């Protein structure tokens, strides 16, 4: 074996990763697309993020 | 090539002259903080009928928005909003207007009340806004968007998210308030960072 490894410490970075939000359109016969994405947490604040999709009319 | 901003006024006879000047201010003040150099504006006002006071291509010529704003006249009548803003997707929005092709196109629309008399909806018309990629921005002003279920047409002439086009003011003079969300919501045309 290596070592016996239990939890030594807990991993920094972010509270958590950010949301994926899909691509819903606005309208179906072609037209916009809105997306959203929050980040929380203990010391974290409330990250909104609100991007925009377009549709390909295929 | 940069963008195109139109802007939809109402003329309804609801509206008083006194405060169609207030209307007239924030627009004209509002296409300053925005005047870029590769801006263009239009401007078309209904209320039964539809009258378009200046085109992109005229603009151009001249980017003097006080003295073209100045001459605007009330119409009088009832409203129109629908009917109003399919005119400007396919006339105001129209390339021979000088309207730019591949250029970022907002709409605008400030009414005080509620769209009666339109023999169109909003379901002949918003999703046609929605395909060309016009984003708009609606602003209620009135007793007619107090209630919740005046605010839902709303957030149906506006884009999503309602929290993020769709502005309500009380009177025409706290217009003045909210041209600075608007001119940095306008400007934003990605979510940034902090």
């Amino acid at each position: 074996g290596k070592k016996e490894k239990p939890e030594k410490k807990v991993k920094k970075s972010d509270c958590g990763e950010w949301q994926w939000s899909v691509c819903v359109p606005t309208s179906g016969d072609c037209g916009l697309g809105t997306r959203e994405g929050t980040r929380t947490g203990a010391e974290c604040k409330q990250t909104m993020k609100t991007q925009r999709c377009k549709i390909p009319c295929n | 090539e940069d963008s195109d901003i139109a802007f939809l006024i109402d003329g309804s006879g609801s509206i008083i002259p006194h405060d169609f000047r207030r209307m007239k201010e924030f627009v004209s003040t509002v296409m300053e903080q925005l005047k870029k150099s590769k801006t263009l504006f239009s401007l078309m006002q209904y209320s039964e009928e539809f009258r378009i006071h200046f085109t992109f291509k005229e603009f151009q010529n001249n980017p003097n928005p006080r003295s073209l704003v100045k001459p605007i006249t009330q119409l009088l009548g009832r409203t129109h909003t629908a009917t109003g803003i399919r005119k400007v997707v396919r006339e105001l929005f129209n390339i021979t207007n000088g309207a730019r092709k591949n250029a970022f196109k907002i709409l605008v629309v400030i009414t005080d009340g509620e769209k009666f008399g339109d023999p169109l909806g909003y379901e002949d018309v918003i999703p046609e806004a929605d395909r060309e990629g016009v984003i708009r921005y609606v602003i209620g002003v009135g007793d007619a968007f107090r209630s919740e279920k005046s605010r839902q047409e709303l957030n149906t002439i506006a884009s999503k998210p309602p929290r993020d086009h769709v502005f309500q003011v009380n009177n025409f003079e706290a217009l003045k308030t909210i041209q600075n969300q608007l001119r940095e919501k306008i400007f934003a045309i990605e979510g940034t960072q902090t």
